[PDB]
């Protein structure tokens, strides 16, 4: 809601925060396997549960 | 007075603009600047000479057509 | 528009091209395209024209680019080259946005410049620059059109072969650092000799010092002749293009460097450069446009009114005949206050003319670099337009908000640009530096883009 | 403004059926 | 001109702090140069300017 | 807090602030909208810190 | 349009520097 | 002539004869089309916004009975389009419908 | 890449395939079958109609419910319809081939349709919901096609409206290249 605890807001923001795409240059690192963000999160989809 | 600051602002100002613009330039830093030095003076050695050699091999054969 | 495209469309479609380098050539290889193409040029230039008989000197044509295969230099390709982006600029031609049109369009600028150099070498046959046509006959003045002619299609051609990369950068532009390159070296180390009634002296200002300096009994007077000579050139001379050479290398640097990024992709920062010489050379050469044809007005307005104190007060006149061609000197008025001062002594003398001609040139420069932008399609909107079209934003920044954001600097870099470029085109000739802030600042920054070239390579190279 | 020309310029733009593919961008061609 | 903690060992604590004084200076125009488009030299500084504040205060503890 | 940040602008850049105001963004971090006096030209100060 | 290879430039510009020699030789060494 | 213009009247009342109220203007316009190429054969029909007007003046079900327009058959300006000609339709006003034939008009 | 028949003369035929194409496999199973054999401008005149409802795509082995029609009898079967986006996907794959002849300089007015497959590819996922809670399938079934053309003795060059047709130039094309370049 606009009422809001710093506590709150400030989990949010984290949740906000990684949810973005991986680097494109995480991709040529030598031994990686990572292809995707596969911890990505969609507001309607899926709920933070707080 | 009109006719002073019609013409005095914009000239004033237009100091105003140049020295901001000085100080947003990336000035080359002594290492930067020693570091083109060194390579113009080698590159315009490099150039020139090639040239002054070529324009005193055909010195003779200039003589030789003339 | 229509009567545009479709009339160059059926030449372009006949006129030649180069292939393309299927795989990235390596750079030990562009060298010797380069090594090749830099020695061919070279060769064209100490070629002197065959034919050129009554006038223009025989000595002339063996010694001297006067009187070679080069006569008209680049100029006419690259008259045409000013010429295109100036109509493009100039909205005068609509653009053929395609990139095979965009080729064609090129092609274009390739026939303006072959019709230039016809133009050009059938003018100067007309003129007598090498004699008349009665005296040498048709078939004389048909040789001279085609080696300058088939000179330009080559130069012309031999250019974009670097340019696509088989070589390094543009062969023009090398050229012509080069040029300036040889004429410092020359005037440096130049065994050739003229007879003073005292004997032969060198030419080469180097070679006079040490052959003056072993001569001449008392040292203290070749501390002097060979540095300060008037009929010959002077080690004074080339003490100051050094000094005005690490004043270009500083100023060289100066950009405002503009944070942008692509608005696909996330990260990869890029910066747009705006450099400090924003308009390059081009507001000196209109500076001398108008400084050059105002002096020809003004001596021929004179004669038919010298009458009249709207054309004294204007200008004083008079044809001085110092040996070469009668110079020509305003006595007094506005042109001689539009004059520059020829010798430090005068500078002192005349203090007061001395500050206008220096504040004119300043401002002449300043201004013709700042209108140039405009005309050029250099200014904010055309930038703007650039990255809209190339992807690139300004973070945090809308598409509208970016020409704000370019309008804080490149007007004034424009104006301060080139007041800068008067400026040390001023000191430099008060120092008589051979060839003056042109030369140098196409010959600095030249040699930096072949210096960043081979830095790259010399990864491994 | 005139709010006579909400239909002056309505009814120009009608007139688009018979000239359709080459429609002008803009009727103010000055500028 | 770098920082090592060797040169740093017999120094005065107010001398210390005065250097400490021109890193953090230092690094805050870095931060400056990092969102207004400086050169990938000004962005590889940040790292170095920010273990040379780590060791000064390290030195001073 | 708005006391310490006033007292940091002035000290940092040496220039007189009129008030500070605060908001926390989204993402956590914390935006300071902070006002010079009117002896104080913000465009001018923006080129001695570089933004502008 | 036409194309081109580079060699070909070097070839017939070399050829046409060849050329201008025999313009200067032939054209004296006939009248010399 | 392939650049004809005639007037005509079409009896719109048997045309929608039967259709549903909510698609009785709709199926007029689609008859009027329809009657434009069987006449001037041009697959390209279009239709005047002052026509369309004229149609649907009454509401989507009390459709006026007849209705006079004319067709004029012109060249396709746009050389991409694969129609060299298309009819336009105007709309004619009229008190009445008696008595009205069939016209050629002459420009 | 494998095709699953080889061309009997390599030098005389031109090939075209496409994978994961999301046009449904029974569908265009049928419409392939329609222009196996054809000659190629009358393969393109035939898929054409089919789109403007004037020739029916018989509906032979995946006819389970498929409704009759007055051009079916065309083929000798009741059973018609008329797919527009399998036969549009297929004038794709033609146009594509016949490109293929050309840079192959063969004759494209002889090319025959010799063979046409058409595979099913691996079935895209969405979902369905259903009545008390209950949630289902949603599949697409796309399908890969190939096919070869081969040259034979009959000679029909192109209709003549078609020959005539502008060069349609994209202007997202145009921009995409600019930037390239
Ligand atoms: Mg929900
Ligand atoms: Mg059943
Ligand atoms: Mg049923
Ligand atoms: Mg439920």
């Amino acid at each position: 809601s606009s009422h809001k605890t710093f506590r709150i807001k400030r989990f949010l923001a984290k949740k906000q925060k990684q949810n973005r795409p991986i680097p494109q240059w995480i991709w040529m690192k030598t031994g990686n396997k990572i292809r995707y963000n596969s911890k990505r999160r969609h507001w309607r989809r899926t709920k933070l549960g707080l | 007075m009109d006719q002073v600051m019609q013409f005095v602002e914009p000239s004033r100002q237009f100091v105003k603009d140049s020295i901001r613009l000085v100080k947003r330039c990336t000035k080359p830093d002594r290492k930067e600047f020693q570091k083109i030095a060194m390579a113009t003076a080698i590159g315009f050695a490099i150039m020139g000479f090639i040239g002054f050699f070529v324009k005193l091999i055909h010195i003779p054969i200039n003589n030789i057509i003339v | 528009a229509i009567k545009f495209l479709e009339v160059i469309k059926p030449f372009c479609v006949i006129l030649p091209e180069i292939q393309k380098p299927e795989r990235k050539i390596q750079f030990k290889e562009k060298v010797l395209w380069t090594a090749i193409t830099l020695f061919i040029f070279l060769v064209c230039c100490q070629i002197p024209l065959f034919g050129i008989m009554s006038s223009d000197f025989y000595w002339m044509r063996v010694i001297l680019n006067r009187g070679t295969l080069m006569e008209l230099g680049i100029s006419p390709i690259v008259t045409s080259g000013l010429i295109m982006q100036l109509l493009a600029g100039a909205k005068i031609i609509e653009v053929g946005d395609t990139p095979k049109d965009r080729a064609l369009f090129n092609g274009a600028q390739k026939l303006f410049g072959m019709i230039i150099t016809i133009g050009q070498s059938i003018v100067y046959v007309m003129t007598g620059m090498y004699g008349d046509p009665s005296e040498m006959g048709a078939g004389i003045c048909l040789l001279i059109t085609i080696q300058l002619f088939v000179a330009g299609l080559i130069v012309l051609l031999l250019d974009e072969l670097l340019q696509k990369g088989y070589g390094l950068g543009s062969g023009i532009s090398l050229f012509i650092a080069t040029n300036i390159c040889e004429t410092i070296v020359w005037k440096a180390f130049s065994p050739t000799t003229v007879n003073t009634g005292r004997g032969m002296e060198f030419e080469g200002a180097i070679i006079a010092l040490f052959h003056l300096l072993a001569t001449r009994t008392d040292k203290v007077r070749a501390l002097r002749e060979a540095f300060y000579r008037q009929n010959l050139p002077n080690l004074m001379n080339l003490i100051a293009t050094i000094f005005v050479f690490a004043v270009v290398i500083y100023f060289q640097g100066f950009r405002v460097d503009l944070p942008i990024k692509s608005a696909r992709y996330r990260g990869q920062y890029n910066t747009y450069p705006i450099k400090l010489f924003y308009t390059s050379n081009i507001p000196i050469i209109l500076q001398s446009a108008l400084v050059s044809n105002l002096y020809v007005i003004s001596q021929m307005l004179s004669a038919r009114f010298s009458g009249n104190l709207l054309v004294s007060l204007l200008g004083t006149w008079s044809d001085t005949s110092s040996g070469g061609p009668a110079r020509a000197y305003p006595v007094g008025g506005l042109c001689h206050y539009l004059s520059p001062p020829e010798s430090f002594g005068s500078v002192l003398e005349d203090p007061v003319h001395a500050v206008v001609y220096i504040v004119f040139m300043l401002g002449s420069c300043a201004f013709f670099s700042k209108t140039w932008i405009e005309v050029s399609g250099s200014s904010a909107k055309d930038v703007a337009k650039q990255l809209k079209e190339q992807q690139m934003v300004m973070r945090g920044h809308r598409e509208t908000s970016m020409v704000h954001e370019l309008n804080r600097y490149i007007p004034t870099a424009a104006a301060f640009g080139g007041l800068c470029i008067g400026a040390l085109s001023v000191l430099a000739d008060f120092l008589g530096a051979i060839g003056s802030g042109t030369g140098i600042l196409l010959a600095v920054t030249i040699i930096y883009q072949y210096f960043e070239i081979f830095v790259k390579e010399q990864s491994e190279v | 403004v005139a709010k006579q020309r909400i239909r002056m310029a309505n009814e120009k733009h009608s007139k688009n059926i018979t000239q359709r593919g080459n429609v002008a961008k803009t009727s103010r061609n000055a500028p | 001109a770098k920082i090592k903690a060797r040169d740093l060992r017999g120094k005065k604590k107010e001398e210390l702090l005065k250097q400490l004084d021109d890193l953090k200076v230092e690094l805050s125009q870095l931060r400056v140069a990092k969102v207004t488009g400086g050169a990938a030299s000004k962005l590889s500084k940040i790292r170095v300017v920010r273990k040379s504040i780590a060791r000064v205060l390290t030195v001073i503890n | 807090n708005k006391h310490q940040i006033k007292q940091a602008v002035k000290k940092l850049y040496d220039i007189d602030v009129a008030k500070v105001n605060t908001l926390i963004r989204p993402d956590g971090e914390k935006k300071a909208y902070v006002r010079l006096a009117p002896d104080y030209d913000a465009l001018d100060v923006a080129n001695k810190i570089g933004i502008i | 349009g036409l194309k081109v290879g580079p060699v070909p430039v070097l070839v017939m510009s070399l050829l046409f520097i060849a050329s201008v020699f025999m313009l200067h030789i032939w054209g004296k060494y006939t009248r010399s | 002539n392939e650049v004809v213009t005639r007037e005509y009247t079409i009896n719109i009342h048997k045309r929608i004869h039967g259709v549903g109220f909510k698609k009785r203007a709709p199926r007029a316009l689609k008859e009027i089309r329809k009657f434009a190429m069987k006449e001037m054969g041009t697959p390209d029909v279009r239709i005047d916004t002052r026509l369309n007007k004229a149609v649907w003046a009454k509401g989507i079900r009390n459709v006026p009975y007849r209705i006079r327009v004319r067709l004029s058959r012109k060249r396709n300006e746009d050389e991409d389009s694969p129609n060299k000609l298309y009819t336009l339709v105007t709309y004619v006003p009229v008190t009445t419908f008696k008595n009205l034939q069939t016209v050629n008009v002459d420009e | 890449v494998r095709y699953s028949l080889d061309p009997e003369n390599p030098t005389k035929s031109c090939k075209s395939r496409g994978s994961n194409l999301r046009v449904h496999f029974k569908n265009t199973r049928e419409t392939a079958q329609a222009i196996k054999g054809m000659h190629i401008r009358k393969a393109t005149k035939y898929l054409k109609d089919v789109t403007l409802k004037k020739q029916c795509v018989p509906f032979r082995r995946y006819n389970g419910g498929v409704g009759r029609c007055a051009q079916a009898k065309q083929w000798g079967w009741t059973q018609g319809r008329w797919p527009k986006k399998s036969a549009e996907f297929l004038l794709h794959m033609l146009k594509n081939a016949e490109s293929n002849a050309e840079l192959k300089g063969l004759d494209v007015d002889s090319l025959v349709i010799e063979h046409i497959q058409v595979n099913k590819a691996p079935k895209m996922r969405r979902r369905t919901y259903r009545a008390h809670g209950r949630i289902n399938p949603y599949m697409s079934s796309p399908c890969h096609i190939e096919m070869i053309l081969t040259e034979k003795e009959q000679i029909v060059p192109k209709p003549e409206e078609e020959v005539a047709q502008k060069k349609k130039i994209s202007q997202k094309k145009l921009k995409k290249q600019k930037l390239m370049a």
